[PDB]
């Protein structure tokens, strides 16, 4: 049993017609202190999977190393390591899910919430969640922390059920994700303007976008707001 | 302090017919006041014409099912591909649950199938392994809403024959699969109305001598 | 729960209710609280359902192995002690199990009370569970060694009924057993709802209740 | 592997004997003779030191007679180092018993314990047995005065008079001849020394080649006293009995 | 369990032990014998936490019976009491101590003397002319202090014991369902069937 | 000396092969499987007339539906029987059913090769495991110290095995009754035994679906011996 | 730990270490067991090579395992103590867990199991001991007499002998002991036990030990004079 | 000679005799044949009986839905090694949700057998195995030797008189590899291959044992009247 120290906030994601999108800001918070401003919380595994992690950063870095070691180990005595016997999103997820549930069962959890986004061999979209309790679930949209409360409602307006996935393009999905990240910046006190976004498409492959910023923000209406009730000046 | 347990909501329902059995469950997965998934399968075909659902804390439920599915696999290896009977599966699951008597699987478990005489069978468990064969059982969040309805509409409790005035009971006529599925759908529609953790979808697994069949029905998403 | 068991001239009677609870919620209307360890051995159950089922079925495994090694059936005294020894291993670990081991062996009819503390008591009459006080009232005022099989079965039946009525966590149905030197004999499942009204009319008891 | 070099210390011969035990007994037969004689009013322990030197410090030396507790003593025949391992274990066992029951350990119980330790080395562990034979002289309130012997096999027996070590065949014959049941300590002292004087491989029996001890109720009133004889005291008893 | 008394007279030791056994709010048994014969001339009564009492007593009984067979000899009451004390002193610092208080009544055949030892669950041993455990002594010791002589007969010991039980029955809130009385003397152990 | 788990140049484990020689010195045990049941019979072979022959227990119950006969160093069988009984009852605990005869046999045979430098040597005893289950019906197995087990329609083990097996080769057919099998075991036992066969120096047993495993009384066997003598004198 | 396999099979299918353990039993002093109609008697030889022995304190050949069961032996004396101790511990362990004393058959089966375990365990040698275990089961008046040996096999006997020159005394028992009519009284049972030892013993003085065990935990050891009277009566009848 | 007392001793020419003696046990064992195409893989095994009253010893063991093997030599050792494979196949499924690659299964068997050839006290496995399977890279056939050597092959045979079947497969190589989408014809080629190793005895109904795995075919064993079709 521990407590989280340096933490990363929401990770949000969604499925679209040809793949999945995942995003997460670049902040490492130390309680209310916005301590670290250059933290990458999306970690690619090969060219078909991106693992997005929220929660304790020290445990994230540990998981980051487990995945790096997983790729190394898979290549051992494997002539098809970059082809048929390459790591799949489902393999990577189930590994993590096994680790998370074992650690919680020893009362020494990895204090994280993880979303594994990727595209399988057969072109199928993969999107599944796992956390410190070993709880797992899948949905057309997935989000951690504050993202669950504020991002999912916005992303579910685009893909409300399974049948909406083929009707959703990458431009629409990316737009929804970017808007959701802005909303989180407005309303989440442990979020940052700077974020990373990753797209895993079955045709165009893995696109990893760094140093993205929240833009087109509305603040002008603040000038008119005065006092807390009766004050006019 | 770290709490190793959680509550993923949901509700499950098993009914045994004369020559069939059903195991139903909603597809909604939740934490607190949030929805995780509107479609997260909860009832599984475990092989050998057996269906199972472990409802409560999803992580423990998935682990139990995963372990029992594994127990079935090793039963075939060790005993010459012999079919695991429903009574033998039930006893096996008791030992899986009690192995954690001091750190329990936080789930209400139900299995359904056919007994060795071909009749419909439902078995019910508590989180620590006590089990028994039953005709009717609802488990999970809205179990207390649904069970009385089943006592009334499946076992005809407190129902008497008109004219006699409480002297002669309603006779215990068997139910068809079509009649049972109606009671299942009305049970979940009623539970969806009055319970916030129940909704989104309903998945029913029907077991007969021919095999395992699935039926899906939408539920209210509020 | 309410369970009882008593020795008499023609063996031992065992009677239990069939309710199960989860707080105020009645989780089961018809659970079996007697285990048929062997043709001449019975075990009653009260407390944690899981504990009762696991440990008494483990006792049956161990009683069966006794027969294979020795070519002879285990005594009631030895069976009760094996169970009490199991309880002493998990001493203070939080088990909850109250049981009577009923049977017939070479010393005649046998009855032992065993609980989660490792307690092991020999006696002619016992009753366990949330409603044991109600059962004891009827048993103590009506029990004799000279009871007939018919009157004895009724006493155990009527004693559970008394508890089912008053105790909120006892009821459902009554399961009767009669243990002889040729083995135990099941004397049926008796719904308390129907039994209550029947006993009320025939006996004249429960005058305060309207029916 | 290692099997190649294993002597296998705990096996039977075709005749049903334990090789190492038999060879340990052969070792003990070359050790200095030790004699024990039990009388009605006490026990005598006499033992011969092996070919000593004039430069050996005798008054501080102890190779034969050891004290286990206030009531029990032993005479040693064999490897002294092996005997000290066992003696220290026996001393602990006596104290364990005293702590547990608040009574001095009965002689036989102590003897059985040491004999069981010896037995273990002949049946398991793959180690060589202890090349030691003990004569136990002790007293308790159940059986009174008692003599026992144990050997490397772990077998022990009770005696009125007994010898271990060298020339036991000759020594036992001499003891069997002159011993009587109504005998007293002062007579037993004389018998022990006379037997050693005839069986010894040395030219003459002297004080510097002997260790001597008595367990007497010759202590003030109902109690027992152990007397480990000093070099000068052994010299006096040799003159008294008429050997030197 | 509740009350266990002991008294050492001229030529015997008398142990009185309550018959009641209670679970929850119900008295399950009113004829329970809270004692074990350790050897032909040594009797041990016991009282403490449920289950632990019998388990401990039977464990002691087995060990003494093992000693008796091995040596073909009966241990003195003093030796047995010391063995029991050490087991309790060993127990008190264990993970889960045995919560048992005992009285050991024995007749020493060597010294031709009765002996009574009081030992509590901590391993606190005392040899006494009369003894008790728990609250029993609060009511009875004033009577025993007054009436006790060391030259008392067995019959006088029983009469003084009756007076102690009567006082307990008057001033104790709990109903302990009378006592089973046993006498330990040169001829062995016997039970007083009418008390 | 040499390893306990050493292979010979022919590709056999020395110790396993030597244990088979010990089994050849053992008393004869015969098993015959039929559609009405499986019969198990043994030669008791008392070393002296003062030895109470009824205490010779070379036929043993494992479960109600499984029996077992032994030949060789019979003291080694006790731990195997204990394991078999435990395995049988444990499976009943875990699965609320009878255990398959093959699965029981496999559990016993798993102990066989657990020796090295675990126990120090292989077992010096062979077992005839006979029983019934719902899946494969009446079955007879021969469990060796090699860890191998063969199913048999009929099998003889012990000192008169090859002579008895040749006799079982001719006599066995798929339509044998239980009574015919009983007499056939007695016949072949009488042929290979040194001393004259009677109810005191030979024991019968069987396993049927209805009555389960039963060891035959000396009075019951005596009648079957008398019935055998008369039918042999009939032609 | 020392794991060396000492008891192993030889090419001809023999475990020599177990067979050499039997040779140690052959060397041991003669022990005999005879059961009458309402009793069992255990006779034991004491070799007279050892005089100046203290017979009060010397370990007796017959050992009580419980109040109703006894054990005598032939072979290595030190080895026998280990079996006796284990047997005594198991006897109390059985009373403690099952609330009944051991049956004679159960106790025998345990001791035999220990002996067997030492024939296929690493780093240990077999017990060079054969035992005669006798007594009466609780609340039973039928006599019990069993024999065990290093290999671990056991069996029940109407009468049996073990140890040196056991071949001779067994020969005597086989012709003298009638099963249809066993020694009806204690006298007849003891007389037959003494007679059997007199075929082998040498002198009938302190060389013969007799222990009579009767039902309901009634065990007594005969003294020198009591035995000497049997020795006198036997030879006086023989002079004819 | 002096260097065959245990597995921990090289001979002067660098040979391990205990391993070679374990290899000898395989040659004494009954013949079994393995072969594959691009779609399916097939095992064919000649079962051996003790006598006419006895059953025919089973040769083929299932490891997973997509993998299994046939044995030749000490049957109990095959049970140990197959049990190990069952566990490894199962570990891959439960942890990684991944069917174990046949090549990786061979690597695991190699390493398990190797540990027994370098340490004192133990012994080499006395059995040879033919592993077939269908994974993400198609059909596979492996040959396991208890020296540790595992080899991926188009076809092979082990056991007594296995050289005859191995020569046949070496001729038929170009033909049977092309038998795609036709399980019965691939089995026919295996039955014809194992027939080249027969003398005196012929393939009967309770003598022959066949197993197959493929693209849309789980590992299944055929015995009894199920193989009468191929006799
Ligand atoms: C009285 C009815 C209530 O005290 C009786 O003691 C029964 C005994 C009993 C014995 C065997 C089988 C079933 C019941 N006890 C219970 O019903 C207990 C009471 C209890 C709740 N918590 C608790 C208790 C006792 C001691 C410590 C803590 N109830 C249970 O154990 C609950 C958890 N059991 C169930 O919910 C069961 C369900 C549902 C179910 C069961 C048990 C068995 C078979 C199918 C379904
Ligand atoms: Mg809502
Ligand atoms: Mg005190």
């Amino acid at each position: 049993t521990q407590q989280p120290i340096v933490t990363g906030t929401s990770v949000i994601s969604m499925k679209y017609d040809n793949g999945v999108i995942i995003a997460a800001d670049n902040l490492g918070s130390y309680g209310s202190l916005l301590r670290f401003n250059g933290v990458e919380r999306l970690i690619p595994v090969g060219d078909n999977t991106v693992v997005g992690i929220s929660g304790d950063i020290s445990d994230m870095q540990h998981i980051e190393r487990l995945l790096k070691d997983l790729v190394t180990e898979n290549a051992y005595d494997n002539p098809l390591a970059d082809a048929e016997e390459a790591l799949e999103p489902s393999y990577i997820f189930e590994y993590l899910a096994t680790v998370m549930y074992q650690r919680r069962s020893k009362m020494n959890p990895l204090w994280n919430a993880i979303i594994v986004a990727g595209v399988q061999s057969n072109g199928d979209q993969f999107l599944r969640y796992v956390n410190l309790l070993g709880v797992t679930y899948s949905s057309p949209t997935l989000a951690t922390g504050f993202g669950a409360h504020m991002a999912n409602p916005l992303l579910r307006k685009v893909v409300d059920r399974e049948s909406d996935i083929p009707k959703t393009t990458v431009q629409v999905a990316e737009e929804a994700i970017v808007n959701a990240m802005r909303v989180l910046y407005y309303r989440d006190a442990r979020s940052s303007r700077n974020f990373s976004l990753a797209i895993i498409d079955k045709n165009t492959g893995l696109t990893f976008k760094k140093n993205l910023q929240v833009e087109n923000m509305k603040w002008d209406f603040a000038k008119d707001i005065k006092g807390y009730g009766t004050q006019k000046i | 302090q770290f709490n190793p347990y959680g509550d993923n909501g949901g509700t499950i329902l098993g009914i045994a017919g004369e020559d069939f059995a059903v195991l139903a469950g909603d597809t909604r997965n939740i934490t607190d006041y949030s929805i995780n998934s509107r479609y997260e399968p909860k009832v599984f075909d475990c092989g050998d014409n057996i269906v199972m659902s472990a409802n409560g804390f999803a992580a423990d439920g998935d682990a139990l099912v995963k372990r029992f599915k594994n127990s079935v696999k090793w039963y075939h290896f060790d005993h010459n591909d012999k079919k695991l009977s429903i009574n033998s599966a039930a006893r096996n699951i008791q030992h899986l649950l009690y192995s954690r008597r001091f750190f329990p699987y936080y789930v209400y478990n139900i299995i359904a199938g056919l007994d060795e005489d071909g009749k419909g069978a439902v078995y019910s468990f508590d989180p620590v392994g006590s089990y028994q064969r039953e005709q009717c059982r609802a488990g999970g969040a809205a179990a207390s809403l649904i069970m009385p309805f089943l006592d009334n509409q499946v076992n005809f409790k407190n129902q008497y024959e008109p004219g006699t005035n409480g002297k002669v009971k309603k006779p215990l006529k068997y139910l068809s699969v079509e009649e049972v599925i109606k009671l299942v759908r009305d049970s979940f529609t009623s539970a969806t109305e009055r319970h916030i953790q129940v909704g989104d979808g309903l998945e029913i697994l029907i077991v007969t001598k021919d095999g395992v069949r699935k039926e899906f029905y939408e539920l209210k998403r509020d | 729960t309410t369970t009882l068991a008593f020795k008499f001239q023609h063996g031992v009677i065992a009677a239990v209710d069939s309710r199960a609870s989860a707080g105020s919620y009645i989780s089961a209307l018809r659970v079996n609280k007697v285990i048929e360890i062997n043709p001449y051995l019975l075990g009653t159950m009260s407390g944690c359902a899981a504990d009762c089922q696991y440990w008494e079925r483990l006792l049956a495994k161990e009683c069966r192995l006794y027969y294979l090694r020795n070519g002879e059936r285990i005594s009631v005294s030895a069976a009760s002690k094996l169970l009490s020894n199991m309880m002493c291993q998990y001493r203070g670990m939080g088990l909850s199990m109250g049981s009577m081991i009923c049977g017939w062996d070479k010393k005649g009819p046998g009855l032992y009370y065993v609980d989660e503390h490792g307690t092991r008591l020999s006696g002619n009459m016992f009753s366990t569970g949330s409603g044991n006080t109600y059962a004891y009232g009827v048993l103590d005022s009506n029990y004799k060694w000279d009871l007939s099989v018919e009157d004895a079965l009724y006493l155990g039946k009527r004693s559970i009924l008394a508890a089912a009525h008053r105790d909120a966590y006892s009821g459902g149905s009554v399961n009767l057993y009669h243990v002889t030197e040729d083995g135990w004999i099941y004397h049926g499942n008796h719904d308390v709802g129907e039994l209550f009204w029947k006993v009320k009319e025939e006996e004249g008891s429960f005058n305060n209740v309207i029916g | 592997g290692s099997r190649r070099y294993d002597s296998r210390t705990t096996i039977f011969s075709p005749e049903g004997r334990l090789y190492q035990v038999e060879y340990a007994l052969e070792s003990i037969s070359h050790a200095g003779t030790a004699i024990g004689i039990m009388a009605s009013d006490g026990i005598v322990l006499a033992a011969e030191r092996k070919v000593t030197s004039t430069l050996l410090e005798q008054d501080t030396s102890t190779e034969k007679l050891y004290k286990l507790n206030d009531k029990i003593a032993v005479a040693v025949a064999g490897l002294t180092a092996d005997a000290e391992i066992l003696i220290n274990t026996a001393r602990i066992h006596a104290q364990n018993y005293l702590k547990t029951y608040n009574e001095d350990i009965p002689v036989e119980i102590l003897v059985r314990r040491l004999s069981d330790i010896k037995q273990g080395y002949t049946q398991h562990g793959g180690l060589r047995p202890f090349g030691v034979s003990f004569i136990y002289a002790g007293y308790d309130d159940r059986y009174g005065y008692q003599l026992y012997t144990s050997n490397p096999s772990g077998n022990y027996t009770g005696w009125k008079a007994i010898s271990v070590g060298a020339n036991t065949s000759a020594a036992q014959t001499l003891l069997q001849m002159d011993y009587k049941d109504d005998m007293k300590v002062d007579d037993a002292i004389e018998l022990a020394l006379k037997t050693l004087s005839k069986t010894t491989d040395s030219s003459a029996l002297t004080y510097d080649r002997l260790e001597f001890a008595t367990i007497r109720k010759g202590a003030n009133d109902g109690e027992v006293y152990q007397k480990i004889f000093k070099p000068q005291e052994i010299k006096d008893i040799l003159v008294k009995t008429g050997i030197t | 369990m509740d009350i266990i008394l002991g008294i050492r007279v001229q030529d015997s030791v008398i142990l009185a032990s309550s018959k009641a056994v209670t679970r929850g709010i119900s008295v399950l048994k009113d004829s329970d014998d809270k004692t074990r014969q350790l050897s032909p001339h040594t009797l041990m009564s016991f009282a403490g936490e449920a289950g632990d009492t019998v388990q401990f007593a039977e464990y002691i009984q087995a060990n003494i019976q093992l000693y008796s067979i091995r040596e073909d000899y009966e241990l003195s009451p003093q030796a047995v009491s010391s063995f029991v004390r050490q087991e309790l002193a060993k127990s008190i610092r264990s993970r889960r101590p045995y919560q048992v208080n005992v009285l050991i009544g024995g007749y020493d055949k060597k010294k031709n003397k009765p002996e009574l030892y009081q030992i509590d669950y901590l391993g606190t041993k005392v040899e006494l002319p009369y003894g008790a455990h728990g609250y029993s002594g609060f009511y009875t010791f004033s009577l025993l202090d007054h009436h006790y002589r060391p030259d008392m007969t067995t019959e006088e010991g029983l009469d003084l014991l009756k007076l102690c039980v009567q006082e307990l029955e008057k001033r104790m809130p709990m109903d302990f369902k009378g006592v089973i009385v046993k006498i330990v003397d040169k001829d062995g152990i016997r039970q007083v069937d009418d008390f | 000396d040499r390893g306990v788990s050493t292979f010979s140049p022919e590709g056999r484990l020395f110790q396993v092969e030597y244990s088979l020689e010990a089994i050849k010195l053992g008393s004869t045990a015969i098993g015959i499987a039929t559609k009405e049941g499986v019969v198990l019979g043994v030669e008791k072979r008392a070393t002296s007339p003062l030895l109470e022959s009824d205490s010779i227990e070379k036929i043993v119950e494992i479960d109600r539906h499984i029996g077992c006969a032994m030949s060789g160093l019979t003291a080694d069988a006790r731990s195997m029987i204990e394991h078999a009984r435990t395995a049988a009852v444990t499976h009943n605990l875990y699965y609320d059913e009878d255990i398959n005869v093959e699965s029981l046999t496999q559990s016993v045979c798993d102990l066989a090769l657990r020796f090295g430098e675990l126990m120090s040597r292989p077992f010096g005893v062979a077992l005839l495991i006979a029983g019934h289950d719902a899946d494969d019906g009446y079955q007879l197995f021969h469990a060796e110290p090699s860890g191998t087990f063969y199913r048999y329609n009929a099998k003889a083990i012990g000192s008169g095995s090859e002579g008895a097996q040749a006799e079982l080769l001719n006599e066995w057919h798929s339509s044998l009754t239980l009574k015919e099998a009983e007499l056939l075991v007695l016949k072949i036992l009488k042929q290979v035994m040194e001393e004259k066969l009677d109810e005191n120096n030979a024991q019968l047993s069987c396993i049927t679906k209805q009555d389960g495993f039963k060891i035959y009384d000396n009075e019951k066997t005596a009648e079957l011996i008398k019935e055998l003598k008369e039918k042999e004198a009939a032609e | 730990g020392y794991d060396r396999a000492l008891s192993i099979f030889s090419p001809d299918g023999h475990i020599f270490q177990v067979e050499y353990a039997l040779e140690a039993v052959k060397r041991g002093t003669c022990a005999v067991g005879v059961k009458g109609k309402n009793c069992v008697v255990l006779g034991c030889e004491r070799r007279s090579t050892l005089k100046l022995q203290d017979t009060r304190i010397t370990p007796s050949k017959v050992s009580k395992i419980d109040s109703h069961v006894v054990l005598s032996f032939s072979g290595l004396n030190a080895d026998s103590r280990i079996l006796i101790e284990k047997a005594r511990v198991e006897a109390q362990s059985h009373r403690l867990t099952l609330e009944d004393p051991v049956t004679v058959e159960y106790l025998t089966r345990y001791v035999a199991g220990v002996q067997q375990r030492y024939t296929q365990s690493g780093g240990v040698r077999p017990f060079g001991v054969s035992t005669l275990i006798a007594g009466f089961d609780p609340r039973d008046d039928e006599p019990k007499l069993y024999q065990t040996e290093p290999s671990g096999i056991y069996s029940s006997w109407s009468a049996q002998t073990i140890g040196r020159n056991s071949k001779t005394v067994r020969e005597f028992l086989e012709k003298n002991y009638d099963r249809k009519e066993p020694p009806a009284t204690v006298e007849e049972c003891v007389k037959l036990t003494v007679r059997s030892l007199l075929e082998v013993v040498q002198t009938g003085a302190k060389n013969i030990e007799i222990t009579v065990v009767k039902p309901d935990s009634d065990i007594v050891a005969l003294s020198s004079e009591e035995i000497n009277q049997y020795v006198t009566q036997i030879e006086q009848e023989k002079q004819e | 000679n002096n260097y065959d007392g245990d597995t921990v001793t090289f001979s002067p020419t660098g040979r391990l005799f205990q391993v070679e003696y374990a290899l000898e046990a395989i040659k004494q064992g009954s013949v079994t044949v393995g072969l594959r195409s691009n779609t399916h893989a097939v095992l064919v095994a000649l079962k051996r009986n003790a006598d006419e009253l006895s059953s025919y010893q089973k040769k083929i063991i299932k490891c997973d839905e997509h993998m299994g093997l046939s044995l030749a030599g000490l049957a109990p050792d095959a049970r140990v090694l197959s049990n190990y494979l069952r566990q490894q196949c199962n570990y891959s499924s439960l942890v990684f949700n991944r069917k174990l690659a046949v090549e990786r299964a061979g690597h695991l068997l190699c390493d398990k057998a190797q540990k027994n050839t370098q340490s004192y006290g133990g012994r080499p496995y006395g059995v040879g195995l033919l592993i077939i399977g269908y994974d993400k890279s198609g059909a596979h056939l492996l040959e396991f030797q208890p020296s540790g050597n595992v080899t991926e092959l188009y076809g092979t045979a082990i056991g007594a008189r296995s050289q005859g079947a191995k020569t046949y497969l070496e001729r038929t190589l170009d033909t049977f590899i092309k038998i795609d989408g036709n399980p019965d014809e691939l089995i026919k080629a295996g039955v014809e291959a194992i027939s080249q190793s027969l003398r005196d005895e012929s393939l009967t109904v309770d003598n022959l044992s066949i197993a197959i795995v493929g693209k849309d075919t789980p590992f299944t064993i055929y015995d009894g009247e199920a193989v009468a079709k191929y006799i």
